[PDB]
């Protein structure tokens, strides 16, 4: 019980001082991201039916 | 007295609930808003890969985006190519139950883990040998939930116990033990970096471990219910989370709270498998009813829908290429989508 | 060539899988989940880290029985794994039922295994399953009764201080637990420290349970 | 008359088809229901859709022109391919039947010995009796007799009745239809004693259950074995047309097989789901 407390204490402490940037600045970071590497996704934008290995591609 | 220690707690609580408001000043959906919509995504089954003869709860792919694993509670750990959908290596456990699986980066090892709490790793690439047992980790007390491989050597596991442990291979010892959550962890999920991995749990909340220093950075919280999954998105910077509350959120590090909320009125089940596309713009959520749902990451819009199994969705899986996407259900069938 | 060869690789562990698949099917499973002081270490003893599993053979038929009573982990999350089990072998001890447990203040014993009854027999996975119910230290028991009356862990009984009586009123008790009285059925069975008999019950339990799944497949009954 | 007896042996047909192939859909598709018994009700289904196939629209054909247009040698043909069928179908009922005993009187032995190898050992056995019962004395023209009616009747390219001899006729008979009969019948008594006592241990249900499955088949074979068995002594006393009516009356086995033995919900979920 104390000792449980004790570590409770701090860890809280030492989660608390931790710098936090606007929600705003997070938001733009991530849709600049998934901007930028939106061409390579496969799912996203359809991928030419030859280059797509399930389909039909040549395996060895 | 005990009584000052729970005030003070509660203080610095409620200083960092005050500090987290004040950052939100504004809403993902909010700055979303002038982004247009992705489209629909259809996907069809392309390949089907049968001969489990039960129920499969877990899955997992490598680095080559060609091999995969899987688990069944019939005992036989499967290793299917899924270019060819058919099986190279079937090992079969000494224990009947599983509950996860993991396949190395360098494709040099296989792990498993279920309710014998005794985390197998099974080597695969031998000299004459098809598959031997090469190492057997029991330190924890209670069931496995879900393993990862750090390196070849190192592989870091989570327990029923509330407790999550880094094992040496080589050594055969906890070098390092994570404790603090306050229920079961479920599943955790490795960030591509390597350097922190996050951890989901039973009492609604998801804690940022870090793996050198061995100390928790940050804890989320915001679920009504238990999280069954998570996973990082592929920037490393926020993670989503599944839970029972048919609910999931996209958390960020950064910010330290909540982005997005996904979900729908109709949707009533709880999620069981969670992943991120590629670039990392569809969250993939395999759902317990019996479908799998590709929401939208900016704009929290649903778009497609994938319906082929009987039973629920158990574990759901992406290639690193991005290319496929595995859906392993209790229909005992794995589907590859694309 | 090396297509084949990965075929024919194919082939053969498919054959490999189709007959140990056979082989598990073959054998009967049960589930030995009981409560923490249950005396099931008697029954785990005249029958014959973590999860145990004790396969034993019998009349030619193999019984893999598991025992997760060393789990001590929120059962709702791995409960799901054991849907499919022949049977449920459920022990409780009769003489447990004027104790307390350690932790808790004043819960009998009892009522916890009440509890744990109830949550495990209406539990959404095991409506077809069947139960078999286990009673451990009836000669215990039966002192005990001897001794204090029942109406400590029930304060409503309408009968005298005798065994069968209280016997048949804890059998009744644990019997009207189940919700689903048309799918599943009860198979109750005092037993003691030397009863010498226990696989054999164990044996006309899953006959019978394993012809009632057959009838019911075939719509007879 | 003729016009009112043509659509009625093509709904018939058709049922008899739709039914079956079905059936082997549904067994064929899912992994659920590919299991033992299911292996003989697609034993089952493919003798009933090889019945609907080949046989039935020739009977159809032959019974509204009144004489057979193909020649002697399609109706050997036919005659041997019904042969066949009806035993195959007849037999395919009694190892169903003695499956559900074996498996209901003593589980674990049935679930010991019997593998998809020993039923598939088992089917292979069942046809190739059926075969050697069929194709073999009707080639050798020992079905065939001496009463000068017989010879003029197989003569003539227009007469493909099935006027028989008496041993060939006893024979057939017996190992298609009486032995199948009497072994169900001891079977499913068996396994109604034994539902009964179960159900004493913990309300008729389970008899009209047995009842549908015994009574459909009785009904739908028994008449045309009687008549024919009864043609062997004396020919005079049963007319002829009696003798298709019968006839037909037994093939509807065929179209009730099916929905006798595909009733459960599984059957049902997979059914509903093509
Ligand atoms: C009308 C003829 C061609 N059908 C014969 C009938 O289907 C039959 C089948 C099996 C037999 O053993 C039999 O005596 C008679």
């Amino acid at each position: 019980s104390i000792a449980q407390a004790r570590k409770l204490v701090e860890q809280l402490k030492m989660e608390a001082n931790i710098d936090r940037i606007k929600v705003s600045k997070a938001a733009a970071d991530l849709m600049a991201y998934c901007e930028a590497h939106a061409k390579e996704d496969p799912l996203l934008t359809p991928v030419p039916a030859s280059e797509n290995p399930f389909r039909e591609k040549k395996f060895f | 007295e005990l009584d000052q220690l729970r005030q003070e707690a509660e203080q610095l609580k409620n200083q960092i609930r005050d500090a987290r408001k004040a950052c939100a000043d504004a809403t993902l959906s909010q700055i979303t808003n002038n982004i247009d919509p992705v489209g629909r995504i259809q996907m069809r089954t392309r390949r089907t890969l049968r001969g489990h003869l039960a129920k499969i709860y877990a899955m997992h792919w490598g680095t080559d985006s060609r091999l995969l694993v899987s688990a069944s509670q019939d005992g036989k750990l499967i290793i299917w190519d899924s270019y060819t959908t058919n099986k190279v290596h079937a090992i079969p456990l000494r224990s009947s139950w599983v509950m996860t699986c993991a396949y190395a980066p360098s494709g040099n090892y296989v792990a498993c883990g279920g309710l014998d709490n005794i985390c197998s790793i099974y080597n695969l690439k031998t000299r004459e040998g098809n598959v031997r047992v090469s190492r057997e980790l029991a330190g924890h007390t209670g069931y496995l939930s879900c393993c990862r491989f750090l390196d070849d050597n190192q592989i870091v596991t989570s327990s029923g116990d509330t407790t999550c442990a880094l094992w040496d291979i080589e050594t055969g010892q906890q070098t390092t033990t994570f404790t603090g959550h306050t229920g079961d962890v479920m599943s955790l999920s490795l960030a591509p970096d390597t350097r922190l991995f996050v951890s989901g749990a039973c009492d609604a909340s998801a804690k940022l471990w870090d793996v050198r220093e061995g100390m928790c950075r940050q804890t989320f919280t915001g679920h009504e219910s238990d999280i069954n999954a998570i996973c990082f998105f592929p920037n490393g910077n926020a993670f989503a989370t599944g839970s029972d509350d048919a609910t999931c959120r996209l958390f960020d590090l950064r910010a330290d709270q909540e982005l997005m909320t996904y979900s729908h009125d109709n949707i009533i089940c709880g999620i069981t498998s969670v992943s991120f596309s590629k670039s990392g713009r569809l969250l993939l959520a395999g759902y317990d009813d019996f479908n799998c749902n590709v929401w939208d990451a900016l704009k929290a819009d649903r778009a497609g829908v994938l319906a082929g199994h009987d039973n629920r969705v158990s574990c759901l899986g992406v290639t690193d290429d991005g290319m496929a996407v595995a859906t392993g259900s209790w229909d005992s069938f794995l589907k590859i989508w694309n | 060539a090396e297509d084949k060869a990965a075929v024919e690789r194919s082939k053969m562990i498919d054959r490999n899988l189709r007959e140990d698949g056979e082989k598990a099917a073959r054998e009967v499973k049960l589930l030995l989940l009981g409560a923490g002081e249950s005396g099931k270490s008697t029954i785990v003893k005249q029958m014959k880290t973590g999860i145990v599993e004790t396969h034993f053979t019998f009349k030619d038929l193999h019984f893999k029985m598991f025992d997760v009573g060393a789990q001590r982990s929120e059962r709702k999350k791995w409960i799901h794994c054991f849907e499919g089990v022949t049977a449920i072998i459920f022990c409780v001890a009769l003489s447990d039922y004027d104790l307390v447990l350690a932790e808790d203040e004043e819960m009998n014993r009892m009522h916890e295994s009440m509890k744990l009854f109830d949550s495990i027999c209406n539990n959404k996975w095991f409506t077809d399953t069947s139960i078999i119910l286990f009673l451990n230290k009836k000669d215990l028991f039966e002192e005990k009764i001897k001794k204090s009356p029942l109406t400590i862990c029930y304060p409503e009984y309408a009968g005298s201080n005798t065994y069968e009586e209280a016997a048949a009123y804890i059998q009744c008790q644990f019997e009207d637990l189940n919700k689903r009285k048309d799918t599943k059925e009860i198979y109750t069975h005092f037993t003691c420290a030397t009863d010498t008999k226990n696989v054999q019950f164990v044996f006309d339990a899953v006959t019978d349970v394993i012809q009632r799944m057959h009838l019911r497949q075939y719509e007879l009954l | 008359w003729e016009a009112g007896m043509s659509l009625l042996m093509a709904l018939v047909v058709l049922l008899i088809v739709a039914g079956n192939v079905l059936v082997i859909a549904a067994i064929g598709s899912t992994q659920r229901l590919q299991t033992l018994t299911n292996l003989f009700i697609t034993s089952l289904a493919c003798a009933d859709l090889v019945v609907g196939l080949l046989v039935v629209p020739f009977g159809a054909t032959l019974v509204v022109r009144g004489t057979w247009l193909w020649g002697s040698f399609l109706c050997e043909l036919w005659t041997s391919l019904d042969v066949l069928c009806v035993t195959a179908s007849i037999e395919t009922l009694c190892v169903i039947a003695i499956d559900r005993y074996l498996a209901i009187t003593s589980p674990f032995r049935y679930q010991s010995l019997m593998t998809r190898a020993r039923a598939k050992v088992i089917i292979c056995t069942v046809w190739a009796i059926s075969a050697l019962v069929s194709f073999l004395p009707i080639m050798m023209h020992w079905w065939r007799d001496e009463d000068p009616q017989a010879l003029k009747c197989y003569q003539d390219p227009g007469c493909c009745d099935f006027v028989t001899n008496r041993a060939y006729a006893i024979a057939s008979s017996i190992i298609s239809f009486y032995i199948p009969l009497l072994i169900m019948i001891f079977v499913y008594l068996r396994v109604y004693r034994e539902a009964k006592e179960q159900i004493r241990k913990i309300e008729h249900k389970a008899l009209k259950t047995l009842g549908i499955i015994m009574g459909v088949f009785t009904l739908c074979w028994l008449p045309f074995f009687l008549v024919n068995i009864v043609n062997v002594f004396n020919r005079d006393l049963v007319p002829d047309w009696l003798f298709v009516f019968f006839n037909w009356l037994g093939y509807a086995n065929s179209a009730f097989n099916p929905i006798i033995y595909c009733r459960s919900p599984d059957f049902r979920k997979a059914f509903k789901r093509l």
